[PDB]
Parts: structure tokens; sequence; C-alpha cells
């Protein structure tokens, strides 16, 4: 069968039922609220079509690796799409693909690829050294 | 017997 | 809670960053995607990232990575300005981290020095939170505070030298050449209970609870209860002297100078089993209520199914004596005469490693103690090493006797996971016998 869901956008989307139960979100309202067009508020077609995408395709796996390889703003909007559809395979592997962008130590390397001001005062910064040395 | 190692002395 | 309590409190405002901007919850579920070292980096980013990484929470968790159990809550006081709501999960962590750092490389700082039991031996020593009991062939035993260096009583009472002790917080129990074994209150220092039955020396004893058992130069085995004074039964069976045992509360396991090691079944007084491969005597043993392990003179190392009696492994490649050895999760690590240690995985017989390399011992290894991180090893060559259980690198010189090349020895030790206490001397008069306390604790 197929069923429908509407994004924010507007935008209807037409999805193998199962691919898209892979979200529990819309499994919840398909089974039990019974959304003839399930609307989702909380994602935009552009979104959605990702997600749709990564499920209809269902440790960092080699792919996931390579879908994710976009920029931080969509990496995060996929982060709350997953949160919000509740699709716990996808948000794991975006947010581990975010965490591994910090495994790599240093302070200052990490500013430089999430931005982040270096908010603290002389003797803060020099504390907060002491404590998390290693 | 190896030098570090011990034993009480023999009994009987 | 306490996170959000932080953000209100400190109010750091306007970051142009990824998990700044994220749902609280879903940045947490980011940030423990990192192992601990990296959560300390990211604590440094920014007072933002600082406030996230110490979420309680996230380090329980890490701490029964490294299997902490247990939080530490620490020093209080005349705060500094904008207050911070420390993890206590996370401070014990590090605590943890710094006192395996101060064991690796940290600086040794002069131990304590116990002066006692000149001109003899130390037969067997005790470590039990805060106490330390020395045995002696002067006839004595002295119970000692690990965190003062005092001697705070001394166990006057046997006619015989002392070859095997053991204790559980305030008992202790001696087996001496006299024949008897006493059981001692640790604090008041009184004999409590003689316990005659033995004719030959008390070789060996395995405390259980409220019962022990004592392997003697007169072949039997005779467990006792600690509180009446009894002796509850009596194993026969063994021909030649019995010099080690282990005691689960279920089976007994013995090993003897006739090659054998008898597992036995003590209510009905029966040798269930008699283990027979080594072909020379049985020194020392291992038992973990499974499997059996015995060391003999005879090179060999074997593991035993103490429920078939069937050998499961004869571990091969030492060149002497076996004479110490600590099981602990199927890893089994051998102290041997030949100078090495060897470490091994009972359950495949695997010798995941054997410790020797330029600073290995120059002479037999006479005592060892390991955890999951490090196997610490004495010898007579008067040193005490500490080595790399994972790599099987060595990696420092905890103890270096003066007098090592020329008599000084270091017969035994026995390690918390804050201290290590030696017991050292000589057959000769170049060092004073005496117990050695080191401290890696660290200041937090």
């Amino acid at each position: 069968p197929s069923i429908k869901l509407q994004s924010s956008d507007g935008e209807i989307f037409e999805v193998d039922v199962e691919i898209a139960k892979q979200s529990v979100t819309i499994k919840t309202m398909l089974e039990d609220l019974g959304m003839d067009p399930v609307p989702l508020p909380n994602v935009n077609a552009a979104i959605l079509k990702k997600v749709i995408q990564w499920c209809t395709h269902h440790d960092i796996p080699v792919w996931d690796q390579e879908f994710l390889k976009v920029d931080q703003g969509t990496l995060f909007e996929l982060i709350l799409a997953a949160n919000y559809l509740d699709i716990k395979g996808l948000l794991d592997v975006t947010c581990k693909t975010v965490a591994n962008m910090i495994k790599g130590k240093t302070p200052e390397e990490i500013r430089k690829t999430f931005n982040i001001k270096n908010d603290f005062t002389e003797e803060e910064e020099a504390q907060v050294r002491k404590e998390n040395q290693w | 017997l190896p030098s570090g190692l011990l034993t009480p002395p023999q009994s009987g | 809670t306490q996170v959000k309590h932080m953000m209100q409190v400190i109010e750091p405002q306007f970051q142009r960053d990824f998990i700044s901007l994220l749902p609280k919850e879903l940045a947490l579920y980011v940030l423990s995607f990192l192992e601990p070292k990296d959560l300390l980096q990211a604590a440094q980013t920014c007072r933002y990232w600082r406030i996230l990484a110490e979420d309680n929470l996230l380090w329980r968790e890490k701490c029964k990575e490294e299997g902490i159990d247990e939080p530490l809550h620490i020093k209080r006081r005349k705060v500094i300005k904008p207050g911070f709501i420390h993890s206590p999960w996370k401070s014990a962590y590090i605590r943890q981290h710094r006192i395996d750092t101060n064991w690796r490389r940290g600086e040794l700082k002069s131990p304590k020095v116990l002066k006692g039991h000149d001109d003899h031996v130390i037969t067997c020593l005790q470590f039990c939170g805060n106490r330390i009991v020395s045995g002696s062939d002067d006839n004595t035993l002295k119970v000692w505070s690990a965190v003062t260096g005092k001697c705070l009583r001394t166990l006057v009472g046997h006619t015989g030298g002392v070859w095997s002790s053991q204790m559980r917080d305030n008992i202790i129990i001696s087996g001496s050449t006299d024949r008897t074994l006493k059981v001692w209150n640790a604090e008041t220092g009184e004999c409590i209970h003689t316990l005659y039955g033995h004719t030959s020396t008390v070789r060996c004893m395995h405390l259980h609870e409220k019962r022990v058992v004592s392997g003697s130069r007169d072949a039997t085995l005779r467990v006792w209860d600690i509180e009446t004074g009894q002796c509850l039964h009596v194993l026969m069976g063994h021909v030649a002297a019995v010099r080690c045992v282990q005691y689960d509360g279920r089976r007994v396991v013995s090993g003897a100078y006739d090659f054998m090691v008898k597992v036995w079944d003590p209510e009905t007084e029966t040798c269930l089993h008699t283990l027979q491969g080594h072909t020379n005597r049985v020194y020392s043993l291992q038992f973990d209520g499974i499997h059996v392990v015995s060391g003999s003179l005879d090179t060999s190392i074997r593991v035993w199914d103490v429920e078939t009696g069937n050998c499961i492994h004869t571990l091969t490649g030492h060149q002497s004596l076996t004479s110490g050895m600590e099981l602990k999760d199927n890893i089994l690590v051998s102290g041997n005469a030949d100078s090495t240690v060897k470490i091994w995985d009972i359950k495949t017989g695997q010798c995941l490693q054997t410790l020797q390399g330029p600073n290995k011992h120059q002479s037999a290894v006479t005592c060892l103690q390991f955890n999951k991180n490090f196997v610490i090893t004495s010898s007579d060559d008067g040193t005490v090493k500490l080595w790399d259980l994972k790599t099987g690198e060595f990696i420092r010189n905890l103890v270096t006797l003066e007098s090592g090349g020329s008599g000084g020895v270091v017969w035994r030790i026995r390690a918390s996971n804050t201290k290590l206490v030696c017991a050292v001397g000589s057959r000769n008069g170049t060092e004073e016998t005496k117990l050695l306390v080191l401290d890696f604790d660290v200041d937090m």
C-alpha cells in the first residue's frame, strides 16, 4: 500500500508504508489517530524529502557517511527531523557524525570547526584547563 | 631453592 | 535540571555554534558519543559547552565504563565568584585517571618505612583497608597502620615461626610451625582461639567468611570455624605436604608435594577429585569456583575443570618454579623463578604477554599483583616493577633497593587502588627487615 504525508511547506509526499513507519511519530498518527494526510509541521518539504530518502534505504556505515556529507545547516535539520519524527537510526547516525567532528582534541581546534568564541576570562580559562587536565 | 623464596626449616 | 540551573545563573548568551543551538537534550545525546578524553577537551571550548559537558548523568555512565560505581563528593568552601555545579561522577572519574597517572609516571614520594621483625623474615603479608599485617619466622605478627606508619600491635603467642596468614577486617588468622593456627583480634591484639589438630607445620590457609581451611606438612587439611574455634572437618588423602589451598565455601582445592591437586567437598570429608598431570611438586593454586589453576615445580601451570576433574589446558613456557599466581575474570598472571611473569587467558589458553625485556627482573619473581591496567612484580633483585597489562611493556621501577644486588630483597607486595605495601629484608645483614608503604593517592 501507500500513505500520504504533508510537510510544513504544504507539499504532499507519497511513500510506501513501512518505509514511512520507520518514523514512530508517523507510525503513531497512521495506526492510532488515523490521519488521512499526515501533517508534519516541524519538517519542511526539503528535509522531509531527505529523511524519506534515508529511510527507503533501510560504527557509521559507508553511505550514511556520504549521505551526510552535507553542510552543518542540513545536519542540524536532520537531527531535529529525526528527533521530531523519532527515527532512532537516523538520529544516531547524524548525532554521531557531529560527535566525530569533535573527536580530535584541542579546545582551539574545536572552535575553528564550530566557530565558538573563547568567552573565558584570564583566571577562568586557566582554571578550566586545570580541572580537565589529562 | 631459587633465592628470594622460602619455607620453614625441616622439623624432623 | 542542574544543567538548566547553570544556564539561568551564569547566562552564557549568543553562541554561533551547532551544539549551543540544539535543544539541551539533543546536545547531550551528541556529547555522549565522545570518549572521556574528548569530553574533557570539549569542556574547555567555552562556558556554554563546559556546562553541558558537566552533565552528571553523562559521566555516571562513563564511570560504569571504567568501573567506578562510587562518585566522590569533595571539598567545600568560600567559592570563587560565578559558581559552578561540579559533577560528582566526573570528579570521581578524574580522580581515578590521576591516580592511574600517579602510578604510571607520577613521581615516587619516599615511602613510609616501618621497621620491624629485626634480622628475621616476613613470611606473609595482609593488607585490608588501612591495616597491614606482617607475619614472621620470629614467631610474631605485627598489625600496622598504612595511614600513619606505626605498629599498632604485636601478636605474641606462637612458639614457632609464622608462615601463613589471612584477614578480614579485625579478624586475623595465623599458621605456625608450632603446629597450631591462632585466631586474633586485630584491634585488641588478643588471641581468641588456638586451633589444635595439625601435627606438623601449618603451611597454608584460605579464609572464606566464617570458615578457614589450613594445609599442613602432615599431608592433611582442616576446616575451622573462626567464631567457635572448632575444627569442623579433616581432609585426609594427600601423601606429601600440602603447600597451597583455596576455599570458596563450596569446594576445597589443594596442591601438595605429591604432584597432586585434590578437590574436596568438606561437609562429607570426601575427595571428589584427584587431579593428575603435574610431574613434580605443586606450589601454587587459584580457584574461581569453576576452574582450578595449579602451578608446579615441573614448569607447567594446569587449568582444570572443577566439575569433571578434566585438565583443560596445560600452560607451558615458564622455565622454573611458578611461585605465585593470581586469577581474575579468566585472566591469569604467573610469577616464576625464571624471573619472568606471564599473562594468560585461561579460556583459550593463549599466553597474552610475557613480562621480560631490557628491564626484566634479574632473579626470581617473589610476588605479584594486578588490575585491569597494571601488573606489579617484586623480586630478589630488590625491585618492584610496574608493567602495562595490555601491552606487556615495562613502565618503571617503583622500588629500587640500593642493596638489591647484594642481598636486599622484596619478599611480598600488597596493592590497593591507592597504595603499595612491600615486605623488604635480607638473609645477610645488608637490609634491615621492614615494610615499605608507597602512596599514589591524589590531592582532591
